[PDB]
RNA sequence: UUUCCGGUGGCCAUAGUGGAAGGGAAACACCCGGUCCCAUUCCGAACCCGGUCGUUAAGCCUUCCAACGCUGAUGGUACUGCACGAGGGAUCGUGUGGGAGAGUAAGACGCUGCCGGAAU
RNA sequence: GUCACUCAACGGAUAAAAGGUACCCCGGGAUAACAGGCUGAUCUUGCCCGAGCGCUCAUAGCGACGGCAUGGUUUGGCAC
RNA sequence: GUCGCCUCCUAAAGGGUAACGGAGGCGCCCAAAGGUUCCCUCAGCCUGGUUGGUAAUCAGGUGGUGAGUGUAAGUGCACAA
RNA sequence: UUCUCCCCGAAAUGCAUUUAGGUGCAGCGUUGCGUGGUUCUUGUUGGAGGUAGAGCACUGGAUGGUCUAGGGGGCUUAUCGGCUUACCGAAAUCAGCCAAACUCCGAAUGCUGGCAAGUGUAGCGUGGCAGUGAGACGGCGGGUGAUAAGCUUCGUCGUCGAGAGGGAAACAGCCCAGAUCAUCAGCUAAGGCCCCUAAGUGGUGACUCAGUGGGAAAGGAUGUGGAGUUGCGUAGACAACCAGGAGGUUGGCUUGGAAGCAGCCAUCCUUGAAAGAGUGCGUAAUAGCUCACUGGUCAAGUGAUUCCGCGCCGAUAAUGUAGCG
């Protein structure tokens, strides 16, 4: 007969946002798994070598844009 | 407010979960059970969410 | 007034300077502990603003453009340390302390250097 | 002429209230002008359907509480397999105003037998006035063969109807049997 | 035979028969068409039978448009074998109908010599076809 | 206070692209030089420095144009959570909630904060 | 701290290992051979349209290109 | 035929999800192709020009990402990564 | 693998495995101690998305039109150059399209936070004891397979497993409904009410005449009932019955015969109230019967076309009616 010539897929990466808008996070939470910046770090995020976009500060997570840029940012909690 | 008044018609086997713990929040046990509820937005979800399981009146 | 994208038919200074404005704004930012000093400098004048760039809003400015610098004897560049100097006052004067520079687009060197080195006898932490 | 079609308000919404109308022998309709918001409203069936059989048809819409309406039918969402209207937008019109439409296109020429003619476009649009809509716009194309092509620059346009669209594109085409 | 120069991927998953014509339900060529009031598969040798009855019955006159291209593969088994060992090769070419999509449009001709032409073509079809016209 | 204008942000085309006309008081800008700090993988083109002569020609700014692009309802339709129903079958329909994409009418020749200059 | 594994059958039985059994021997219908069951690609038997052949004439006899089914006696698919 | 790892689809808009399902890659490479700082904008098209032609090199206009990214693919990056 | 009852009550999944009918860990059960609304439902208020659908902005696929750089074939004749470009034709543009591995777009749901109400007594930590790790069918969304399988492999819900009762003729998985025991009380669910078989040979109004109901396709058809659009019509419509039912003209390529019936064609003219270089029968070939039309007695409706409801044919295995139980 024949056989496939396909058959591998890699492991789940389980990528994706982890903390969604208005969460309240640690100092050093991870917000979203990604690759690239499809998430820009705003103010109080900060972006890993990964690409992965995890907080700076305490406070509650929020999602808008930043000049031309889609940001991830973390208010401080009142 | 008029205190709506729900009544169990239908049972509760092979409805969906979520139907189920419906008809536990409103307070029905059995098929012929009745409460009354305030008219709140959040009883009148709970009885659209299952009504082809329940009755409802004033 | 300041969109992203750099406006076409602009003239090859402004666009060129432009450009390298916004590449310089990439890793600058004023908050109210290091606000921004950008020194805008033209043909003829550097006008000087300490920005808190959360708000947006000027904290204290100078210029070769005032009273007192239209008339005072100097060169260009002697000029724009006078200017830096009255910019560290007026810091001093309102609580500023320390300060990020922001040459806007130009190359650190000259008028813009005097303006900073002058900025940092006058007591300014940069 | 101006046909004449008795309307009633409507006030319930949704693909259920739609199909409530539609079952009770109706057309759902949206009358919207420049002058006034959208009024929604349900018209007789049988009684459009034969008001829209032609195209650009001036229509005066009956309303018993309000006055009476000028209207052009802009789009007819139609059934495709049956031929049932299922949706009419009605763009409220002027008495001393004029109207962009669509005015339709057939071809009336006899050539030599060989060859034939064809029509490039369905409707095109045309600025003209209320009480003066062209029923059709005719191109002759009698004798004429080979590559010759018409565009729509040059047509024998009637009085009171200008030429809007971009008169650089083709219309009818005249050319050899098919090889 | 209408085949494709080229497909990205060869072997595809079935295309789906859900739902009503996407587009391409308004006659856009010609003067008559063929409509489709069912869904289905047209392979590409149902396409030129039709083409070919068309275009036989109304002989010098007018122009025949296919409005549909059969650009989807469909793979075949190889026969006699058991299920797995990977996905098969193609074998035929479909285009995927649904109600109220003109297939064939049809021009230059008078409307009972279409109505002929076009009845020889629907007798090829595999699914249900009525003739259309611009309201006469 | 106001008007106009020079910088510096925010929204990131309703802002742009294109066309027509007009303006420079301070400012901006081209412009004139290269001695000096400094520079070109060659070039004072650019970067840098000394001037502000000349010029509003371009940048910039004001106004007008829906033209290209952009924004864009209402209604309907597709789809769909839940509950059902129909067909020999691909598949289809209804009740009750949610509800696009396209398209149409239409909007639109930018909105706004701070600093400074001139006049008021 | 660092080094030595195609321990690649890559959570890596041993440092170290190929075959024959028709002479064979000691749980599974969790799994193949027969038959039944389902399906019906294949097979089979029909039919729809009618290009054309039949001197002329689609249909006496036929019947391209296409389309729709029956049966379940073929080869298979499934593994009940 | 396959066996570990990576990318995409199937996968039903969080994550996960199988088949001997559909596509491809890896078992490296780079002392710079790492760090930092500063500067720059491409491909394509059009026109003019010795060898020189579609395409080496130069000049003017246009062109916003269609070029590029050490290496598959996807996510990104013209503020340039 | 041996007595009883009381309370609770699974799994047939994930990962790994010299593993695949075994096992370990996790998931799901139970139970002691601890912590108490932290869980769950609904509402409301936020968040990320790229599926359905749609679209063509990109990448591929694609139909036709306009226009064209450039290739083919020929010519006067080629070193050019012109006559072609009636053939092919990249790209550009207009119109209609297609996509699991396309996206200028973009749901419903689901997922995840805040708040509010409701709520079974849910959730969580930590210990003792497990069993399970062969699943099945059905609804919805998919891959394999042929638009296949009571097929295979996933996601999700249900039931069976481990679930009795009522309905489905019988009939694990479908519908209703979850059995603590007794009851010779009542009301209901799904499903039913002529008899088997409890309850209506129920009332009213339509349709069917096929035993359709009580299986099936492409397709065929003056079945039947109803609703529109449109042509002709007491200036007299359609069918029947009485006269002109034919001239030049045996119009042409045929074919010993196409003069009206071999086929293809410009598809007319006329004595004239009237006729087609020709519709059927006939026919070696011509004759002829007779059709569309004109007048007459009569004369009240006739001819298409679209759709809808219920029917007809197609229909077709082997023990015995045997596809309403
Ligand atoms: C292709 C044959 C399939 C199998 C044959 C059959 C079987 O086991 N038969 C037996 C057969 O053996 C003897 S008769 C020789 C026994 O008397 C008889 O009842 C049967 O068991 C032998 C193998 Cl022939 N099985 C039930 C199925
Ligand atoms: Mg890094
Ligand atoms: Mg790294
Ligand atoms: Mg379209
Ligand atoms: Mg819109
Ligand atoms: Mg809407
Ligand atoms: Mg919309
Ligand atoms: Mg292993
Ligand atoms: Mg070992
Ligand atoms: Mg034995
Ligand atoms: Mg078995
Ligand atoms: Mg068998
Ligand atoms: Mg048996
Ligand atoms: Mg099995
Ligand atoms: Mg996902
Ligand atoms: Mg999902
Ligand atoms: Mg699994
Ligand atoms: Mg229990
Ligand atoms: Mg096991
Ligand atoms: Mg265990
Ligand atoms: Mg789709
Ligand atoms: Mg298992
Ligand atoms: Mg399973
Ligand atoms: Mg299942
Ligand atoms: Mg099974
Ligand atoms: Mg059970
Ligand atoms: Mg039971
Ligand atoms: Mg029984
Ligand atoms: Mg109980
Ligand atoms: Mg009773
Ligand atoms: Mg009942
Ligand atoms: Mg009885
Ligand atoms: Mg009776
Ligand atoms: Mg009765
Ligand atoms: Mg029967
Ligand atoms: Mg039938
Ligand atoms: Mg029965």
């Amino acid at each position: 007969a024949s056989s496939s010539r396909n058959g591998r897929d890699s492991n789940a990466q389980r990528l994706g946002v982890k903390r969604f808008g208005g969460q309240l996070v640690n100092a050093g939470e991870i917000i979203v798994r990604q690759r690239g910046t499809h998430f820009h770090p705003g103010d109080g995020v900060g972006r890993g070598g990964d690409d992965t976009l995890f907080a700076l500060r305490d406070g509650n997570v929020e999602f808008g844009t930043r000049r031309g840029r889609r940001v991830v940012n973390v208010t401080p909690v009142e | 407010m008029s205190k709506l008044k729900i009544t169990q018609i239908k049972s509760g086997i092979a409805t969906k979960p979520n139907h189920r713990e419906t008809l536990r929040s409103l307070g029905l046990k059995r098929i012929g059970d009745t409460v009354i509820k305030e008219d709140r937005p959040e009883f009148r979800g709970m009885v659209r969410t299952v009504r082809h399981l329940v009755t409802m009146e004033e | 007034a300041s969109t992203l994208t750099v406006r076409k038919s602009l003239s090859d200074r402004a666009k060129a300077r432009a450009r390298r404005q916004a590449r310089g704004r990439k890793k600058i930012f004023g908050t109210v502990e290091r606000p921004r000093m950008v020194v805008t400098r033209s043909s003829k004048h550097v006008f000087v603003q300490v920005i808190d760039d959360v708000a947006g809003n000027t904290l204290v400015s100078a210029s070769t453009m005032e009273a007192e610098l239209r008339e005072m004897s100097g060169d260009k560049t002697a000029k724009a340390a006078r200017v830096g100097t009255i910019i560290g006052e007026r810091a001093k004067a309102a609580g500023i302390t320390k300060v990020v520079f922001d040459k806007a687009g130009n190359q650190y060197h000259g008028r813009i250097a005097a303006l900073a080195d002058a900025a940092r006898e006058a007591g300014l932490d940069f | 002429d101006i046909i004449h079609l008795k309307a009633e308000q409507r006030t319930e919404f949704g693909k259920g209230a739609a199909r409530r109308i539609r079952r009770d022998d109706k057309v759902p309709a949206v009358m919207y002008g420049h002058d006034h918001d959208p009024i929604h409203v349900t018209l007789d069936g049988h009684a459009t359907l034969l008001a829209l059989r032609t195209e650009n048809p001036l229509l005066s819409i009956e309303i018993e509480g309000q006055k009476p309406m000028l209207a052009l039918p802009k789009d007819v969402q139609r059934d495709v397999l049956k031929g049932f209207v299922r949706h009419v937008d009605l763009l409220t019109v002027r008495r001393g105003e004029k109207v962009d439409v669509n005015v339709a296109l057939r071809i009336t020429g006899e050539s030599a037998p060989g060859t034939i003619a064809m029509t490039e476009f369905n409707e095109i649009e045309v600025q003209a006035d209320l009480l003066n809509i062209p029923e059709v716009i005719e191109i002759d194309v009698t004798g004429l063969e080979a590559g010759t092509t018409i565009y729509l620059g040059d047509l024998k346009l009637p009085e009171g109807t200008s030429l809007l669209g971009d008169a650089e594109d083709v219309a009818a085409t005249v050319a050899f049997p098919e090889t | 035979m209408l085949i494709p120069r080229r497909v990205k991927y060869r072997k595809q998953h079935h295309p789906k028969r859900t739902g009503a014509a996407k587009g391409g339900t308004q006659l856009a060529f010609g003067d008559y068409g063929i409509q489709a009031t069912e869904g289905g598969y047209l392979t590409n040798r149902q396409i030129e039978a039709a083409r070919i009855a068309m275009t036989r019955y109304i002989k010098r006159g007018g122009k025949v448009w296919i409005n549909v291209y059969p650009d989807r593969p469909m793979t075949k088994h190889p026969a006699e074998s058991r299920m797995g060992s990977g996905k098969g090769t193609p074998e035929w070419w479909i285009a995927n109908i649904k109600p109220g999509r003109v297939l064939f449009e049809l021009s230059g001709v008078p409307e009972d010599v279409a109505r002929e032409a076009m009845r020889l073509a629907i007798h090829k079809l595999p699914m249900k076809a009525r003739f259309i016209s611009r309201e006469g």
